[PDB]
RNA sequence: GGUUGCGGCCAUAUCUACCAGAAAGCACCGUUUCCCGUCCGAUCAACUGUAGUUAAGCUGGUAAGAGCCUGACCGAGUAGUGUAGUGGGUGACCAUACGCGAAACUCAGGUGCUGCAAUCU
RNA sequence: GAGAACAGAAAUCUCCAGUAGAACAAAAGGGUAAAAGCCCCCUUGAUUUUGAUUUUCAGUGUGAAUACAAACCAUGAAAGU
RNA sequence: GCUCGUAUCAGUUUUAUGAGGUAAAGCGAAUGAUUAGAGGUUCCGGGGUCACCUUGACCUAUUCUCAAACUUUAAAUAUGUAAGAAGUCCUUGUUACUUAAUUGAACGUGGACAUUUGAAUGAAGAGCUUUUAGUGGGCCAUUUUUGGUAAGCAG
């Protein structure tokens, strides 16, 4: 409490995206720094955000003036393709990184080649390139502020993006199931997490065991009368879903932009200008001033 | 008013201080083991006094934090040796509180050989629903003045729970 | 005994006096310090469009 | 050890060389009150402000300053009276003054280098004075100027150089002209801080103006 | 013991100047350079590795070599009654841009654009440059703006 | 126009107090089987947008607000300084001529703008 | 600053404020706040080859340092370092 | 002497663009010091009424004076670069470099570039090399300035 003028004329505020805590700038600082002898070369960062009840995933190369965006991919949209409930789980984060890394290669031009992996064993396979032809397309996870974490939903979507044909480094050191005692990394655990294993197993057990919990949470399944068992059909032919149409069909957008600011304004506050300041302090002065 | 706006306790750390290290230490370790039904870990000690008999870095501490419906059941097996009833100082600036006992070992559960007698100290940690505003790592900010906790507010939460009552004395 | 340990006096008036004059640079300059990388990757470029010039002229 | 002639450091030959982390082993300054009269009286009640005033650029030894002080607060209080102005010192000795000593007895040559290593250790304390600015501010009322005149005209000759003592339109210790300051005065604008006057301000907080000068708002009301 | 490191007498050059210390804007990274451009060395004292020495602060030259995080600058220093050319390895951190180029650049643009007009139509553009020339006749009234008479100000104290 | 994600300039953006927040978003919020991490699922990790909330965050507004930014024929052409004199002054320094020229003070105004993409009565 | 048995100015824990008023092996200065500080985890790049360059400078040496190349490693999820 | 003949130049100015941290200025800006007060304390001492007269500091708003080893700010002079045919613009060729790429970088090939070929003034010839002499005790003056009390003192 009392916070000094000294202070407040000596306090040098952080950049703007640091004060809210949403950029970590001294890993930004080695994220989009670029080989000098790379002159224009941008470096697309592979950022994925888990804000709550959506996933956020995008392609970023940044200019002078700002990021620019490629192309986008949130969890918002996974209804379209299949994906109803559960927008934000694991399985679901493989999902959204599997729609971005088809979106970015058929934006590029470069879908019909490096398909990723058509059958997913969840194996450790990077997308090395083929035999004179482009390169794998490269971009570079930014996880952000999130720690790094064995299983993190984060690293899901990176396997997503490895598998949809997109060549992204990493180690199989995060993915969920790493051994420590051995490095070998469990296929058939990993494909349990790509379609929700971590998932049905509670289904399940909770359908066994009770039915308060299970009908309480998991209620958009109970809606639609799906079972555990259709949660690997259902994220399958979401993935067939993707790989046939990743062209990222827009929404309708009714009530368009023009009336969207139409109806904030008028909910929206205002700001005085000198002739209101004026008078105001003039009224206040006065009041104080009348038998005070 | 507002439903969730009411207060909650967050966590009860539960301190003590060895002035040595030793089986002392070992069986202040397992006296809070059976009373949190958790761990605590070794405070370590910070400088040298050479009055307290206290060299640097020899864990001269014991302590444990407690949360959840377990502390809700912890605090209330605490209080009733305090009987539900405080002196109206010991409450903190930001509304958190605090007091001492003598004894744990049989005050709950069976005395068994080998454990000694300890006093120790009780803190309570009450905020209201929301604290992870200013404890996650991103978008980081604080509390507005509205949610902070104060005096008047927190007992009066003492009050309406447990019936309780402040200055004793 | 003790001498005069130091001074600038006259020294800018000889450095006049005969002037100083800039390097005199030149076209193409000393290609060193360069990357290396770079270099010897130039090197190659260099040799192609000497055969694709050499071609043209027949 | 004796103390030398003033005109030794008369002149502002070098750079400041104050008591500082580097410079441990000062000599305390033989000015101490800089203050005298009654220091304890208000602002209205002595309207007359008159200024001892350095025309020449030098140092004026820490000594030269409480001898100065002592003789003109003993003329003007035997005169009329303590209680009737209030002296105040401007100038500080910060500046400390070194010296070189040299032996005086016979043979010196042989346990003295001379210059070899000429670092002189401190020796006193002088305030470094320039052109224009004030040494000595006496506020008093418009009645005992002539005593403060020659209170302070007592006072240059304790003192290098050629000073002198000019009257000043300020109100007292004031940066307000007289005018001025009855203005605000008149208007409520001024209150009483034991020894100076705060002013108010048309800037900041109007709560805590209100509750600073609640005199000003009853008068603007009226 | 007289010293002559290799960051003596500076203890300002090296400072970071008011509200602006910590980590540098990423503007720094971003900009991109170019074999040949001319640059200004402002050393950035925050980051440590490839800062320039205390001689080259402010100095400018060309770039002669891009690297994978610094640039090769290409200076002249004074020594003895000639230039000798320096070679610099400088983090991109303690470099900028020289402005005086661009404008060099943007006039020569508006240079060409009045060439090309100058071709068409209104030859002779008077492309070089003219300093500001003495100022030509002109006519000023009277109307409303009277000279009004001054004097000089009485000396007074002040204090 | 609001919101989100990523940013650029890095306080005109900060800080202290109070106020408002339609829709959407955000956030708090709920549960530990799994991965994971702690003395403690508080942080982190996972599961659910379901049980609720605008209380808080956040956004914006308010303050003769502190601060910060800009400008002023405001201080001030002042301090200072380059050049000149067989200028003055014993000296200290000062004046003048031809140039450049502040800082503090005073007052006025303002209190984020914007890039890419998406979303929203 | 507010507090908490023993426990006091100072032994340990919690909260609020805290632009750095601490620490960074050692002089002083510069520099650093999701770090260059503290705690933890993993490691040896404190490795090899030579060259180029900066400082002292005769543009000699020595020392120190900078940026690369070819490797080979370390670490990280990676960018990267 | 040599290579050339008005320049790839300049102890200079202007335009523009920087760099500094001295002078000055500043302490109701940090740091270190500083004179005077004024208003407000937990039972981290009232020493006497145990809360009742007597004080035990600190914080706030001021105030005076400073700083070579303090500084927000901040000159003047001095100082760096640029002010074009080795440039600008357009096109497409090489690379074992680079990119996701037929992406960029570097080097280019061809093609358009007089009233002024792109600020001012001047150029007295410009540039380059070889060789060798003497010298390598300095001193004075305005300004700046260190040690000294000062010096026809020392630096």
């Amino acid at each position: 409490d009392a916070k000094s003028s000294a202070y407040s004329s000596r306090f040098q505020t952080p950049f703007r995206r640091r004060r809210e805590g949403k950029t970590d700038y001294y890993q930004r600082k080695r994220l989009v720094t670029q080989h000098k002898a790379k002159y224009n070369t941008p470096k697309y960062r592979l950022v994925v955000r888990f804000t709550n009840k959506d996933i956020i995933c995008q392609i970023i190369s940044s200019t002078i003036t700002g990021d620019v965006v490629l192309a986008a991919a949130y969890s918002h949209e996974l209804p379209r393709y299949g994906i109803t409930h559960g927008l934000t789980n694991w399985a679901a984060a493989y999902a959204t990184g599997l729609l971005i890394a088809r979106r970015t290669l058929q934006k590029l031009g470069l879908d019909e080649t490096y398909k990723g992996v058509e059958e997913v064993e969840g194996e450790y396979e990077l997308t090395e390139a083929v035999e004179d032809g482009p390169r794998p397309f490269k971009v570079f996870l930014d996880i952000g502020l999130q720690r790094t974490t064995t299983g993190a939903r984060v690293f899901g979507a990176l396997k997503g993006a490895s598998d949809g044909g997109l060549y992204v480094p990493h180690s199989e050191n995060r993915f969920p199931g790493w051994d420590f005692e051995t490095e070998e990394i469990d296929p058939e655990l990993l494909r349990s997490y790509i379609f929700g294993g971590h998932v049905s197993q509670y289904m399940e057990e909770l359908a066994d065991d009770d039915e308060e919990r299970f009908s309480e949470l998991f209620k958009g399944y109970l809606a639609d009368d799906i079972d555990a068992d259709s949660l690997e059909d259902i994220y399958t032919s979401a993935h067939e879903a993707i790989r046939a149409d990743p062209a990222f069909k827009p929404t309708e957008k009714k009530f368009t932009k023009e009336q969207y600011a139409a109806e904030s304004k008028k909910y929206r506050q205002t700001k005085l200008s000198k002739e209101e300041r004026a008078a105001r302090v003039a009224a206040k002065i006065a009041a104080l001033a009348g038998q005070q | 008013q507002n439903p969730m706006r009411d207060l909650k306790i967050e966590k009860l750390v539960l301190n003590i201080s060895v002035g040595e290290s030793g089986d002392r230490l070992t069986r202040a370790s397992k006296v809070l083991e059976q009373l949190s039904g958790q761990t605590p870990v070794q405070s370590k000690a910070r400088y040298t006094v050479r009055t307290f008999g206290i060299r640097r870095n020899e864990k001269i501490a014991v302590h444990v934090t407690v949360r959840g419906p377990k502390a809700e059941e912890i605090l209330e097996r605490g209080l009733k040796v305090k009987e539900y009833q405080l002196r109206d100082r010991n409450f903190s600036a930001t509304g958190n509180f605090g007091f001492g006992i003598d004894e744990h070992i049989d005050l709950g559960i069976k005395y068994d050989p080998s454990i000694g007698i300890f006093g120790m100290d009780f803190y309570v940690v009450m905020n209201r629903p929301g604290a992870r505003v200013t404890r996650r790592k991103r978008c980081k900010g604080t509390v507005g003045n509205s949610h902070k906790t104060t005096k008047e507010d927190t007992v009066s939460w003492f009050k309406q729970k447990y019936d309780a009552d402040v200055l004793d004395k | 005994a003790k001498s005069k340990n130091h001074t600038a006096h006259n020294q800018t008036r000889k450095a006049h006096r005969n002037g100083i004059k800039k390097p005199k640079t030149y076209k193409y300059p000393s290609l060193k310090g360069v990357d290396p990388k770079f270099r010897r990757n130039h090197k190659h470029a260099l040799h192609g469009t000497a055969k694709a010039l050499a071609a043209a002229k027949k | 050890m004796a103390r030398r002639p003033a005109r030794c450091y008369r002149y502002q030959k070098n750079k400041p060389y104050p008591k500082s982390r580097y410079n441990r082993a000062v000599p305390d300054s033989k000015i101490r009150i800089y203050d005298l009269g009654k220091k304890k009286a208000t602002v209205d009640e002595f309207p007359l402000c008159v200024h001892l005033v350095s025309n020449e650029l030098e140092q004026l030894s820490s000594e030269a300053l409480e001898a100065a002080r002592i003789c003109a607060n003993k003329y003007i209080t035997k005169t009329v009276g303590r209680d009737a102005f209030h002296l105040r010192v401007r100038v500080h000795p910060f500046h400390v003054l070194r010296i070189n000593k040299m032996l005086s007895c016979a043979g010196a040559d042989r346990l003295q280098q001379g210059m070899r290593g000429a670092w002189g250790k401190p020796h006193g304390l002088a305030a470094r004075v320039d052109i224009g600015q004030i040494i000595f501010s006496v506020r008093c009322k418009d009645v005992n100027k002539p005593v403060v005149i020659e209170g302070l005209r007592r006072a240059r000759y304790k003192f290098p150089g050629q000073q002198k003592i000019i009257l000043s339109k300020k109100w007292g210790f004031t940066n307000l002209d007289r005018p001025e300051y009855i203005k605000k005065r008149d208007a409520g604008e001024i209150k009483d801080d034991g020894a100076f006057v705060k002013f108010l301000s048309k800037k900041g907080s109007l709560e805590k103006n209100y509750n600073e000068f609640p005199e000003y708002f009853q008068n603007l009301s009226a | 013991g007289k010293s002559h490191g290799y960051r003596s007498r500076t203890r300002y050059m090296f400072q970071r100047d008011f509200r602006k210390h910590g980590a540098v804007h990423l503007s720094t990274y971003l900009k991109v350079y170019k074999v040949g451009d001319i640059v200004d060395i402002k050393a950035n004292g925050s980051i440590q590795k490839g800062m320039p020495h205390k001689f080259y602060q402010g100095k400018t030259g060309v770039v002669y070599n891009v690297t994978k995080s610094s640039v090769g600058v290409i200076i002249n220093k004074m020594v003895g009654n000639r230039y000798l050319e320096k070679r610099l390895n400088l983090r991109v951190e303690h470099i900028k841009h020289s402005k005086c180029r661009q404008e060099f650049l943007e006039r020569v643009k508006a240079n060409a654009a009045k060439r090309a007009e100058a071709k068409a139509q209104g030859v002779a553009v008077q492309l070089k440059r003219q300093p500001a020339q003495p100022r030509e006749s002109r006519i000023v009234s009277t109307e409303g703006n009277v000279p009004q008479t001054l004097a000089p100000v009485p000396y007074e104290t002040f204090i």
